[PDB]
RNA sequence: ACAGAG
């Protein structure tokens, strides 16, 4: 019931635990993507009933399995030879438990994710901080005595 | 090979191939829903 | 020293929204209609006779409506849901059956179900499939919980029978005239015959005026033509004052010149006058006794009760003359609505009417020629009148009856789902009578006798301002009366018969008059004990609870109102300065031992009338109640309506600005319902992540708003930020957009029907043509599947096709012509579902379902929830943003300008209620006059950490040095408004042109073009431009040239000239073709344009 | 430069003076309606009493 | 329609704070108490758990199903 | 819509647009910023000359 | 024919 323009929006927020100081930038076109410049991960869930279900029937945790798509269910594909470059844990989608979509038994979701390296003034999903700022430092001064109540 | 036509109510593959007036084959309910396209689809993520 | 104060007495309005009001008041009339006026109707009608062949009769005897259904190809029926009736386009109704007892020589036989119509039925009524269901049972329906009904549909789409707004029938209005004089005239109307009737007094003498005489006649020889001959009773009737027989006088000396001392004369002068459609005489008496005001009656031919009612419409004149106490049109008490079921009983009765006369016709026809075998009416019984009937009426918004001379136009609208107040909004409007003839300026006004019952600013802004408006939260319809103990309890409470008097008991100061809905029902000394006598047995449950009554102290009458179609209002009664509910008894409410009805019944809470609360005194609040006041209001905020119960703080606004957003809260984006996927319409927008608002009013709770809400949550400080935004205009945030703020979906469709026509062939899907060269299909026929629909899933371009039609050109093979269905639009679109359905005449129904998101960008119009509404005029990044000391860079920075001259606080406390109560988890109420309280809102801040105003200090994003002004930091609710760029941006060069005048088309969906209008051609004379004024109107429209003869004058061709047979004097003009139109269409007038030409030195 | 509801709201030095004024325009109104309804009130020139 | 992955304000990930938000008001929290435990200081935050609306899961309740 | 007020004393033109207006100031003051789409549209005869 | 918008 998420559409594809709306999923393809979530997945585009999603972090990545990727160093991108060993990636480079994909050229103008390149629509393939290489081993050195890009990443793919794929998400393939599908929404089905429990065999074992009791009579009254109520919550969706009981009834049905893998209704919940979490990012979790993301898995790395490598493409040349990134098997060796990075173990087995390090390329991963980072918070683990982010909330995609949301299934129906019957539904079925498969895609392919291709991440690449850009900086944050194209898109607002490259900002590596969640919010960065300062401010100055306070001193607060007693000009007179402040004594008693 | 054969066009299959998803039900409304039921949700149960059809098959209308003949000119007949549409009707699902195990319900009543006569209006047909079209399958997803086979064909990959590209949409960028912004 | 305080009264003391009922807290919880907020608690009868939930418990008045469970019963009536909010469209409850459609749903009580179209039950009304096919519960009782459908009987009543069929009984009035209950036998047709033919004229010739007399011992034969068609009698009806009992009627129903029943339950929805369909009739599908193969006479199987079924019963139906209302979305299933959406998505097929069909109509949603229910077979008409009826019992009947007829005679084919043996004289009786009967039916039990004999189908002559279909009814259809509107939804949550009596008859509906979804009255009395569970919120998961609505799921297998395809149907939201919250959706309000009180629409039709009908072929597909929702229509709504708007409520009307007319005046009251049977009563006297003493008006001015246009040429100053004053007179009245009461529109006598009854089921039967509506006429008008009038008193003039053109010469300082009273004439009588009717659409059926050809002449005014004089009032005096009316009075002796009923009756009463001597001319002392008819002054008696008049008055006895001495003013009053001074003004009277000169129509008594009127009437003795000529000699009409006789009643046989007088009908006899009468009967001269009338206009002709035994003659002189009974063409006058039952002129007078059927027609002139038609509503009083008379039993047995005895004029007594209406020489009464004419004396005082005289009286009632000649006192009005002298200070000048005209009626006001605009008072609502003289104000009546007209619902749902009170037009479609008119309908159903002029069509059931003219069933019975067509089948009176075949009757007559078949009965005295044919065959000695007894045909039957069965076997004539064609259900199409009633049925196209309905559906055209309702359809097409017309309801042209001829019986009744109604032509009325516009009823029903589109019931709009651009929100979801917008549907809720529409379910609540009142057209109005005058319809925008002219500028009246004195009905588009807010007249103080709306209190309560209608809304104060929810009007739309423009040439219908003041003639559309909508309901209170806590208003009432009446329906009417069975009209029986009224009057067998007022005859027993001192109520002499008018009969048993002369006219000289009217003039007296101590004797009032009663009425009944324009009837007199006598006279009466002593009228506050009738008044409280009445009211005592209105509250202890015996006359019905909405007989409202009054007293018009001036005119001396006590009024009694059962009619229907009335606004009502509930209110506390107040006994010797003390409420009538207690906190036990909203303590019995909360607990669930009661309902409304026992509030109603113990004297507690009842009902008043716009009439009745001339009478009456009401308190606001509970401290304002001293020793002359018998009513308290429940609660005040129930003055505003829906749409204004969305503004938080509403009290502290300038007024214009709570009318501004009753017109964008129809607007914004949001979610329409809980079935908004499985829905197929014309055009639906929807927001990606809504929110509920923060500082909300309990309108929101008692509407449930806040379940699927329309707007979202936006972060504002308000500054002057990089010159973008002077006028209006306000600067987003582009890392704030990129991340799910303000998208939006826009939903559309394209629909395609495959019908089979009287020949025996059928239009058809031809598969994809393929290319032979590369085996794949052509670039047009690109998203194409095997059936020749396009693809659930796939990008749809410009011009590609989505069905690709075939139609037979029959105007022995069958020869095709493609037709095909293409996706013209600017962008690209997306497919989600594709719709198959059939009806019973073999013709296929193809409904698609685009999808596209649009993300906000320069152009796109934002809202505020409080008038201050707004394009967007710069999207700047996240790092140019100003920035607080915790790290909270604003979306929407908002120009402090729009709010002196616009005096919007309400924005000001939004801010700052929505701010503090993010930090504790709050929802701060902004109920209209109340809420949460500044002082409230200022201490929860100081106790987080932030500044008990919400100024903050700002290091700026450019410069990286503090801003010198502290900036004012808040969550405001902001929404998005369907008014988008991209749909409005429009170039045309030069294109497609129409056929009679060849110069560009209308509009943007025909690449229309613009127009040089009538006052922009004034603007380019001021400046002098003469070539530019001739580039335009000429070169740049239909240039165009013509062979001009210079001999005769006349238009030639091709250089021969018809009409002189000769070639020498043919030449050629630069002219309009709009002009060369004109120069053709008067000759064929005979007004011929004979030119003459020169040389162009 | 920015507004808020601290730009518009009255001071100690607002909220006394209101009320006096307030009290002196309603103590004369009522006795203008007072000296209409029982007697003598001086007529302006070229109007009615009302 | 669902929880939005990233606050708009500022950008902190909130899209899977919501399974928790409702896990620890089914233990009887208030609101105030429950957005602290989970670790939202600034009120952009905190207006993206308190204010949002959970259509999807009655949405998918008119979804087509086996 | 006659003839005389709407065919031939104001009539519809073509080579023109209407779209959506929004400020800047970073223009002149006899400037217009014309958007791609309709400046595609909207041509100019240009004679060829020298 | 109706609703919008400025
Ligand atoms: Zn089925
Ligand atoms: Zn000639
Ligand atoms: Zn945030």
């Amino acid at each position: 019931i998420v559409q594809d323009e709306i999923l393809a929006h979530r997945l585009g927020l999603i972090p990545i635990h990727a160093d991108p100081r060993l990636f480079e930038y994909r050229n103008q076109g390149d629509e393939e993507g290489t081993e050195i410049d890009t990443l793919q991960f794929r998400l393939q869930v599908r929404c089905t009933r429990n065999p074992h279900a009791a009579k009254d029937s109520s919550d969706p945790n009981e009834l049905y399995v893998n209704h919940k798509v979490y990012t979790r269910h993301m898995t790395w594909i490598p493409l040349g030879n990134q098997a060796d470059l990075f173990p087995e844990g390090t390329i991963r989608p980072v918070h683990d438990d982010i909330l995609i979509a949301q299934l129906r038994p019957g539904q079925e979701i498969d895609l392919l994710m291709h991440c690449v390296k850009g900086i944050g003034k194209d898109h607002a999903k490259f900002s590596p901080v969640a919010t960065a700022s300062y401010r100055l430092l306070p001193d607060i001064t007693l000009l007179e005595p402040v004594e008693g109540e | 090979q054969p066009m299959i036509y998803i039900c409304g109510e039921c949700h149960t593959e059809n098959e209308i191939k003949s000119r007949d007036p549409i009707r699902c084959r195990e319900c009543g309910y006569r209006i047909m829903y079209k399958k997803r396209t086979k064909r990959l689809v590209v949409f960028d993520a912004r | 020293a305080p009264i003391p104060t009922v807290e919880e007495k907020w608690r009868l309005l939930p418990a008045f929204l469970k019963v009536k009001g909010l469209v409850k008041q459609h749903i009580d009339s179209f039950n009304y209609f096919i519960n009782v006026e459908i009987k009543k109707i069929m009984k009035a009608n209950e036998k047709v006779t033919s004229d010739a062949d007399p011992m034969w009769y068609l009698k009806y005897l009992n009627i129903y409506v029943g339950l929805p259904d369909v009739e599908e190809s193969f006479n199987v029926t079924r019963p139906v849901s209302p979305h299933e009736c959406r998505l097929r386009d069909m109509t949603y109704s229910a077979p008409i059956t009826v019992d009947i007892e007829y005679t084919r020589g043996s004289q009786r036989i009967i039916r039990n179900a004999l189908p002559i119509g279909r009814m259809p039925i509107m939804l949550r009524s009596s008859n509906c499939v979804l009255t009395g269901k569970t919120p998961a049972e609505f799921a297998k329906l395809n149907e939201c919980p919250l959706d309000p009904g009180g629409y039709f549909i009908v072929k597909g789409v929702e229509k709504v029978i708007l409520i009307q707004e007319q005046l009251s029938k049977n009563r006297i209005i003493v008006e001015a005239d246009r040429k100053g004089a004053v007179g009245a005239s009461v529109t006598s109307s009854t089921h039967e015959k509506k006429s008008r009737t009038n008193m003039a007094v053109k010469q300082g003498r009273f004439y009588l005026r009717h659409n059926t005489l050809s002449e005014d006649i004089p009032i005096v020889i009316i009075f002796k033509a009923m009756g009463v001959e001597s001319d002392q009773e008819i002054v008696q009737m008049i008055g006895t004052e001495e003013h009053v027989m001074a003004a009277f006088g000169p129509s008594l000396e009127e009437c003795q010149k000529a000699q009409i001392f006789t009643q046989m004369q007088a009908l006899k002068y009468i009967g001269n006058k009338v206009r002709r459609q035994k003659t002189k005489i009974e063409e006058a008496r039952e002129l007078l006794a059927s027609t002139i005001l038609t509503h009083v009656p008379v039993k047995e031919f005895n004029f007594r009760a209406k020489c009464i009612y004419t004396a005082v419409m005289v009286r009632r004149v000649i006192l009005a003359q002298g200070d000048n106490k005209v009626d006001d049109r605009d008072y609502y008490g003289n104000k009546r609505l007209e619902l749902a079921g009170q037009l479609l009983s008119l309908l159903f009765e002029d069509l059931f009417k003219k069933f019975n006369s067509e089948m009176k016709k075949i009757a007559d026809q078949v009965i005295p020629k044919q065959r000695a075998a007894q045909f039957d009416v069965v076997k004539h019984m064609r259900q199409d009148q009633i049925t196209n009937g309905m559906v055209n009426a309702i359809s097409t918004g017309n309801w042209s009856l001829k019986r009744f001379k109604m032509d009325r136009q516009g009823v029903t609208q589109v019931l709009s789902r651009l929100s979801y107040i917008s549907a809720l909004g529409m379910m609540t409007r009142i057209s109005s009578q005058f319809e925008k003839t002219r500028k009246v300026s004195g009905p588009r006004s807010l007249q103080p006798s709306q209190w309560g019952m209608l809304c104060p600013s929810d009007t739309p802004e423009g040439e219908a301002c003041g003639l559309v408006k909508n309901l209170a939260l806590m208003t009432h319809i009446t329906t009417d009366m069975e009209d029986g103990p009224i009057v067998k309890l007022a005859s027993n409470l001192g109520v002499e018969d008018v009969n048993l008097l002369c006219g000289e008991e009217l003039s007296y100061p101590n004797v009032f008059l009663v009425f009944l809905n324009g009837n007199i029902l006598g006279v009466i000394r002593d009228h506050k004990k009738l008044v409280n006598t009445f009211r005592l047995m209105r509250r202890a449950g015996y006359i019905n609870e909405f007989v409202s009554i009054s007293t018009n102290l001036t005119d001396r009458c006590v009024y009694i109102s059962s009619d229907g179609g009335r606004l009502c209002r509930p209110y506390i009664i107040v006994k010797k300065q003390k409420p009538a509910v207690t906190n036990k008894h909203m303590e019995e409410l909360a607990q669930g031992y009661r309902n409304f009805e026992d509030f109603l019944h113990e004297s507690l809470v009842e009902y008043l009338d716009v009439n009745e609360e001339n009478d009456c005194n009401i308190a606001l609040y509970e401290h304002t109640i001293n020793k002359d006041t018998t009513h308290l209001e429940i609660e005040p905020f129930t003055l505003l309506g829906v749409c204004a119960g969305l503004i938080p703080y509403p009290h502290h606004n300038q007024s214009p600005r709570n009318t501004y957003q009753c017109a964008m809260g129809k607007q914004a984006m949001g979610t329409i319902g809980y079935n908004q996927r499985n829905r197929i319409d014309t055009l639906m927008y929807l927001l990606a992540y809504p929110q509920k608002p923060m500082v909300k009013t309990k309108t929101i709770e008692l509407i449930e708003f806040e379940k699927l809400p329309a707007g979202q949550n936006a972060t504002v400080a308000v500054m002057s930020y990089s010159g973008y935004d002077i006028e209006d205009a306000l600067v987003l945030n582009k890392a704030s957009l990129d991340r799910g703020f303000g998208r939006c979906l826009v939903y559309k469709n394209a629909k395609c029907t495959l019908k089979r026509y009287t020949n025996q062939t059928f239009d058809k899907v031809m598969g994809p043509m393929l290319d032979a060269a590369t085996r794949k299909p052509i670039w047009r026929h690109e998203i194409l599947d095997a059936d020749g629909i396009c693809s659930p899933g796939e990008k749809v371009e410009n011009k590609q096709v989505l069905v690709n039609k075939s139609m037979p050109t029959v105007t022995q093979q069958p020869q095709y012509k493609d037709v095909p269905i293409t996706y013209k639009g600017a962008t690209d679109s997306y497919i989600e579902k594709v719709m198959i359905s059939s009806n019973a005449e073999d013709a296929f129904l193809i409904k698609m379902l685009l999808r596209q998101t649009r993300r906000p960008e320069i152009g796109d119009k934002f809202s505020s929830r409080h008038g201050q509404k707004g394009v967007c005029g710069l999207i700047v990044p996240q790092e140019d943003m100003p920035f607080c000391d915790s790290g909270i860079c604003p979306d929407i920075i908002m120009n402090p300008h729009g709010f002196p001259s616009r005096m919007t606080v309400g924005k000001l406390i939004e801010l700052l209620a929505g701010k503090a109560g993010v930090l504790d988890g709050r929802f701060h109420y902004g109920t209209a006059f109340g809420g949460s309280k500044v002082k409230d809102v200022c201490e929860d801040l100081v106790r987080h950490g932030y500044n008990y105003l919400g100024k903050d200090y700002v290091t700026s994003g450019i410069t990286g040095e503090p801003l010198e002004a502290y900036i004012y930091f808040g969550p405001v609710y902001y929404q998005k408004l369907k008014h988008m760029v991209l749909d409005k941006m429009h170039a045309r060069a030069r294109g497609p042109r129409a056929v009679l005048t060849r110069q560009p088309t209308e509009g943007r969906s025909r690449d229309g073009g613009l127009r040089l209008g009538e006052m922009e051609r004034d603007c380019l004379i001021g400046y002098g431009a003469s070539m530019l004024l001739l580039e335009r109107l000429m070169i740049s429209s239909d240039a165009f040239e013509v062979d001009v003869c210079g001999q005769c004058g006349l238009l030639g061709y091709s250089g021969w000239c018809h009409y002189c047979k000769s070639s020498c004097h043919v030449s050629s003009l630069r002219i309009p073709y709009a002009c060369k139109l004109l120069f053709q269409e008067l000759q064929s007038m005979n007004i011929i344009p004979r030119l003459k030409l020169s040389k162009y030195n | 430069f920015s507004i808020g509801i601290g730009d518009v709201t009255p001071g100690q030095g607002l909220l006394k003076a209101k009320y006096e004024l307030l009290n002196a325009g309603y103590k004369k109104c009522d006795e203008y309606i007072e000296a209409l309804n029982t007697g003598k009130l001086q007529q302006q020139p070229g109007c009615t009493a009302e | 329609m669902i929880i939005p992955v990233r606050c708009f304000t500022c950008g902190k990930i909130v899209g899977n704070k919501w399974e928790a938000y409702l896990g620890l008001l089914q233990a009887e929290y208030t609101e105030g108490d429950a957005l602290d435990a989970l670790g939202l200081k600034r009120y952009c935050c905190r207006r993206m758990l308190l204010a949002h609306v959970d259509l999807i899961e009655k949405l998918l309740n008119y979804a087509p199903l086996e | 819509q006659g003839r005389f007020r709407g065919n031939l004393s104001g009539k519809r033109v073509d080579f023109s647009g209407r779209t959506v207006i929004s400020p800047d100031p970073n223009l002149r003051i006899d400037e217009v910023a014309v958007p791609v789409h309709v400046a595609k549209i909207l041509t100019f005869p240009e004679k060829v000359n020298k």
